[PDB]
């Protein structure tokens, strides 16, 4: 299970340089190639560029000028900056493991191959928003469970994540030992121009007496992170 | 630079078989690859050098190249299928090495209706001791993904500190929505109830709390 992680400021002033890195865990960096790609809202996917291990490069001409992508390989890491950014940059940012292969399709000694790259493990992506707005944390509230939100046999409760800027905020329960049952519904972005979300986890409603339900809030950005208990 | 062409859509009933094709321009001496993005995820491979199947890839996805056009067949389709589909080569020659195509986004036509489940919560004692109130509708596993939804006080229509959101898919194929109504303390203890009502083609499921 290799796994790459995206780490980034979530938001960043127009003008200034954006800066990302990614980190590799369950594998090395060594002996392949590792990619940068974004996702503006309702676009298709732009590759950014690769680096080798080694630190050669190749970038996409449209980003060439703006871009330089970097390797760690004593930290197993790899980094971007993009210089200069607008609103044009917002976007969902991922790494992403790349491959290179090649076809011989005839005889060796006549060169009769040729090279390709392909992208086989992908990171979560970390959103990253353009502006001049300021950055707001959270307030968080517990959604308690009662006799009006039980299903027979399973309970909902929650947690309400209020006026924060700009997206993401993760939410996790239990320190992410509870997943099963977890829905964090998407965010509404309010005239306030502040977003808010709710986190519910739906569990045995027989128990709901005994158990410890904790919700863990964390907004980058802002760096605010919150715990808060749910009961009855 | 090289052109990849994919159709902006293509559309198929549960247990067909879909094709997603990808051109062209001698495209079967190219080696494609392929990537699927399901609704609010990141991509994944699914096709790699015309025709390998990544590990943890279902049976059901088969990519094959030739002549001017390569596809992705994905037979027995499942509602999970819908997603978006990119083709992707490389080109030696520039000065756009890294192509994709388009996308292609996979629609599953008839998939059976879901009534939605409405959750309802009343402001926490937390937020009344801060001077705010929030009533938090949650909405899930419906299909199709479109509601209304109306907030009451007592008996009497309020719009005014509503705030909902446009419905997206979950993991299981179905879709989800909030909706939250913005009272001071106030307000909220001076009603008998207040009450979340979500319609969905043509039918209607109501919730309702009261304070304490």
């Amino acid at each position: 299970q290799v796994q790459l992680q995206e780490s980034g400021p979530g938001l960043v002033k127009p003008s200034e340089t954006l800066s990302l890195t990614c980190t590799v865990s369950g594998g090395s960096i060594s002996s392949y190639y590792w990619s940068w790609i974004r996702q503006p809202p309702g676009k298709g996917l732009e590759w950014i560029g690769y680096i080798y291990y080694s630190g050669s490069t190749n970038y996409n001409p449209s980003l060439k000028s703006r871009v330089t992508i970097s390797v760690d390989t004593s930290k197993n890491q790899f980094s971007l900056k993009l210089s200069s950014v607008t609103a044009a940059d917002t976007a969902v940012y991922y790494c992403a493991r790349t491959l290179h292969g090649r076809r011989i399709y005839g005889i060796v000694a006549f060169k009769e191959w040729f090279t390709y790259y392909y992208m086989d493990v992908w990171g979560k992506g970390t959103t990253v928003t353009v502006s001049s707005a300021s950055t707001k944390g959270p307030s968080v509230f517990p959604l308690a469970p009662s006799s009006k939100s039980t299903s027979g046999g399973t309970a909902a409760l929650g947690c309400l994540v209020k006026d924060y800027f700009p997206e993401p905020v993760t939410v996790s329960w239990n320190s992410g030992a509870l997943t099963s049952g977890v829905h964090t519904f998407p965010a509404v972005l309010q005239s306030s121009g502040l977003y808010s979300l709710s986190s519910v986890v739906t569990v045995p409603s027989s128990s709901l007496g005994t158990q410890t339900y904790i919700c863990n809030v964390n907004h980058k950005p802002s760096n605010t992170k919150v715990d808060k208990r749910v009961e009855p | 630079s090289y052109v990849l062409t994919q159709p902006p859509s293509v559309s198929v009933a549960p247990g067909q078989t879909a094709r997603i094709t990808c051109g062209g321009n001698n495209i079967g001496s190219k080696s494609v690859h392929w990537y699927q993005q399901k609704p609010g995820q990141a991509p994944v491979l699914v096709v790699y050098d015309d025709s390998d199947r990544p590990s943890g890839i279902p049976e059901r996805f088969s990519g094959s190249n030739s002549g001017n056009t390569a596809t992705l067949t994905i037979s027995r389709v499942e509602a999970g299928d819908e997603a978006d589909y990119y083709c992707q080569v490389w080109d030696s020659r520039g000065p756009t090495n890294w192509v994709f195509g388009g996308g292609t986004k996979l629609t599953v036509l008839g998939q059976p209706k879901a009534a939605p489940s409405v959750t309802l919560f009343p402001p926490s004692s937390e937020e009344l001791q801060a001077n705010k109130a929030t009533l938090v509708c949650l909405i899930s596993d419906f299909y199709p993904g479109a509601v209304t939804v109306a907030w009451k006080a007592d008996s009497s229509p309020v719009k005014a500190g509503v705030e909902t959101t446009t419905p997206s898919k979950q993991s299981n194929n179905k879709y989800a929505a909030s909706s939250y109504l913005s009272l001071t303390p106030e307000q909220w203890k001076s009603h008998k109830s207040y009450s979340c009502q979500v319609t969905h083609e043509g039918s209607t499921v109501e919730k309702t709390v009261a304070p304490t």
